[PDB]
């Protein structure tokens, strides 16, 4: 039970949380800050 | 627990621990 | 002329009261445990802090005269700044301290443990006893009193106490174990010599009708679009997949360029999910598009009255995402099938643009090319203008490996890839083995932050000694 | 080529920007405006340059030499009358500024009223709102200092912008009521708590 | 649109395209002449 739990919170990293895209570096090469910061916000949102 | 044994482990405590049974590393990342 | 920095430093911050707080404030202060150096010589952010002999202080880039210069300078109860020996600001042992485009105020009278607190913003819109200091970034806790004084204060990088105390917001840690938190750059991009035809596709001396937009593939370009705005003039320009600003550091895997001539008030149908005699019987624009599009007036060439441009605007469908369809069966509004008898609603579906010299802004043709990409897939082409470093073999770096950005230790790989094959995710969908865009080779990324340190300490209050683990 | 070699926005900009036409005024054709055009380095926000250093785009070092590969920064606008719609002059003028920070100079048409002492109201201090009783206060401000935020960074103590007094604010919605009250069947009397 | 040219159509309730899908329980259609300059100004929330 203890290593399930723990493998699906790796697992969800792999979800973009309705943003562009799920990994940071790809929204942060992608995006200006004023426009970055609004999808930051929803995996920030999402991976809490 | 038994002398010849370099523990202290009895016959029947390591039956359990023989018994009982990469992603791990990038967890650690 | 080193000496040590005791207790002196903490300012009071913002405009803010507060009282009984201890409140934390990420700024620029004055180091405890630092270099002051004393000067007493006499027989070229930044802090500072001094019969009041020394007035004021210059400074500029260059300080050629041949950029701007800067001139501050105090006297009595009086200051005099300019940009010379664009501004003209005029105004009306011991530590009066002068201290810092962002100077501050609040002098106050080696240097014992007394802990004081000090505090015009002057505009400049340009680039740029007797003791001295300095400031960087580090975090401090402020301890303000009852009455509003601040009596204490904590460095937040000092001593590991610091940080176990900063992570606490406490000053008195007690006996135990406290889990405290705890380079250079590389540029990659493929070995493209070549510009792309941009005096081909945006200067054609005839484009083509919207109905049958023409299309055409760019490849091996590197188009640094600095070149452009030297001759046209753009009236339209939104990228929809990307910000406008970082056009110039990515590579973009296909690029398209659409090209047509619709009228002026019909520029604005070009963009995802609209409606219009644009929007749906010539050209529509899919709704999870990536690119960008651009449109300037073309007046001065497309016009006589200039009848070469038609456009579709009888259909009883409307068309799916790129769709070009030619033809020329005439639509049936009514009930027979006119056969090709643009009688009684029966009409023909294509039609021409009037385009004049005479036109009134909104009748005048609009060239408009739209440029469709996708980004940071596996095999690029296209790419900007920035040049490459070398590879930097096992140090930690802020690369930058065909367009997407990263950190971490580039350390040599063995990944069997196919030819075919070109990036590497792992289980978490996060990259980490790569494939050189120009050795072709394989390099493996292996982030690195290492954290896990704790704060073995006895109570703050019983001693100071601390280990860390 | 104004977004980069002219004048930069700031990213986190506050502000207001108007601009209207002046094919009026500023046409003759008119040749008193520049603009710079070559540069190798994009402008940071709000960074003027005035440089005659012409450009080096090529490998050699122009010593004041447009030739090859290497062009004078400045250049000019052919502004005129007959010049189309686009091609028109376009004053322009931005206002930076910045909100409700402690120190206010220029405000709002709006008048002032007299202070209630002791009684709830919706202020308007300042240009911030809040609800409230405003009693009086007794806060040893700084005579630098001016508003006070409580422990959740919500403002409870401010100065008056023109008495230059102290005044304290006290939300008032008094919560907690309870209804003691035996069954509806049994009866309809009910005790307040 | 065959007859006349917008200059100007932004829906503010429904997405453009679904305009033929629906149907609209009341209606109205204000009418007035203002200057060139001024058609932005009427939107939600601006002033002038
Ligand atoms: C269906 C419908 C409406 C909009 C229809 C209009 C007014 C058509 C605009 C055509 C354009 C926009 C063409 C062009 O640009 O040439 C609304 C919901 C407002 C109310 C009446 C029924
Ligand atoms: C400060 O001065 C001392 C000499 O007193 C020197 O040993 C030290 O390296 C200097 N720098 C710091 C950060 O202490
Ligand atoms: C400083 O002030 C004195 C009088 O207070 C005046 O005589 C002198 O010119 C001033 N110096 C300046 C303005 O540089
Ligand atoms: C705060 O002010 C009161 C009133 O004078 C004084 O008695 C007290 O000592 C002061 N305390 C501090 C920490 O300033
Ligand atoms: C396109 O052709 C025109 C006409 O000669 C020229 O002025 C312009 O500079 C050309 N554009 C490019 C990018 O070469
Ligand atoms: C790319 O260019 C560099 C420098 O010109 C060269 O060393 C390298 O061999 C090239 N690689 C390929 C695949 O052409
Ligand atoms: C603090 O330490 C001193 C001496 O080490 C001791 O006398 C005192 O009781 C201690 N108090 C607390 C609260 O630990
Ligand atoms: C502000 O104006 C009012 C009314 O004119 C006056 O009563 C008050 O004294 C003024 N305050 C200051 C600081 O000038
Ligand atoms: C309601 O009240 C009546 C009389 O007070 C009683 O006869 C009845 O049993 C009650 N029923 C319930 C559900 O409380």
């Amino acid at each position: 039970q203890n290593a399930q739990a723990l493998n699906t919170l790796v697992k969800q990293l792999s979800s973009n949380f309705g943003a562009i895209s799920s990994v940071l570096n790809d929204i942060l090469s992608r995006l200006d800050p004023p426009e970055a910061e609004v999808q930051i916000d929803r995996l920030i949102t999402g991976r809490l | 627990p038994d002398p010849s044994k370099p523990s202290k482990r009895s016959f029947i405590e390591d039956l359990l621990f023989n018994k009982v049974t990469d992603l791990i590393c990038a967890q650690k990342f | 002329a080193y000496t040590n920095s005791f207790t002196r430093g903490v300012y009071y911050p913002d405009k803010v009261f507060r009282s009984s707080v201890l409140h934390s404030t990420q700024d620029l202060f004055l180091p405890f445990f630092s270099n002051v150096t004393w000067f007493h010589a006499i027989h070229v952010g930044v802090y500072f802090a001094s019969s009041n002999i020394i007035r004021g202080w210059i400074f500029g880039t260059t300080l050629d005269s041949k950029t701007q210069s800067l001139l501050i300078v105090n006297n009595a109860t009086n200051v005099v700044i300019k940009v010379c020996f664009t501004f003209e600001y005029v105004s009306q042992k011991n530590l009066r301290e002068f201290v810092f485009f962002k100077i501050y105020s609040k002098h106050t009278p080696d240097l014992p443990q007394g802990f004081s607190a000090l505090e015009v913003d002057l505009p400049i819109g340009i680039n740029i006893a007797y003791y001295v200091g300095y400031l960087q970034p580090r975090t401090f806790l402020l301890k303000y009193n009852e009455n509003g004084t601040i009596t204490d204060a904590v460095d937040c990088a000092l001593d590991p106490l610091s940080e176990t105390k900063c992570t606490l917001k406490s000053f008195t840690v007690e006996k135990g174990i406290y889990q405290t938190s705890n380079t250079e750059s590389i540029v990659r991009f493929p070995n493209i010599t070549n510009l792309c035809p941009f005096g081909e596709v945006f200067n054609a001396t005839r484009f083509a009708s919207v109905y049958a937009w023409n299309r055409k593939r760019i490849s091996n370009c590197v188009a640094d679009y600095s070149v452009l705005y030297n001759s046209a003039s753009f009236s339209t320009f939104k990228c929809y997949g990307v910000s406008p600003t970082k056009l110039n550091d990515l590579c973009f895997t296909n690029v398209y360029a659409d090209s047509f001539v619709i009228r002026g008030d019909e520029v604005r149908q070009i963009a995802p999910g609209q409606t219009g005699k644009i929007a749906d019987y010539n050209y529509k624009l899919p709704d999870d598009f990536t690119g960008c599009v651009i449109a300037w007036n073309s007046n001065n060439l497309d016009s006589k009255g200039n009848y070469n441009y038609l456009y579709r605007l009888f259909r009883k469908s409307n068309l799916k995402p790129f769709e070009r369809d030619i033809s020329t069966e005439i639509y049936q509004a009514g009930s027979t099938p006119c056969n090709g008898v643009e009688g009684f609603n029966c009409y023909f579906p294509l039609q021409s643009y009037g385009f004049q010299p005479t036109n009134g802004v909104g009748y005048q043709p609009y060239r408009v090319v739209v440029l469709s990409f996708e980004l940071l897939h596996a095999p690029a082409t296209v790419c900007g203008p920035k040049k490459s470093t070398n590879l930097v073999k096992n140090k930690c770096v802020n690369f930058n490996f065909n367009g997407l950005t990263g950190t971490g230790v580039l350390t040599e790989s063995n990944k069997k890839f196919l030819p075919f094959q070109q990036f590497g995710r792992d289980i978490a969908d996060t990259t980490d083995a790569v494939r050189d865009p120009q050795t072709l080779e394989i390099l493996d990324i292996t982030p690195c932050s290492f954290g896990g340190v704790s704060v073995i300490t006895p109570g703050t209050n019983t001693s100071n000694q601390v280990a860390v683990l």
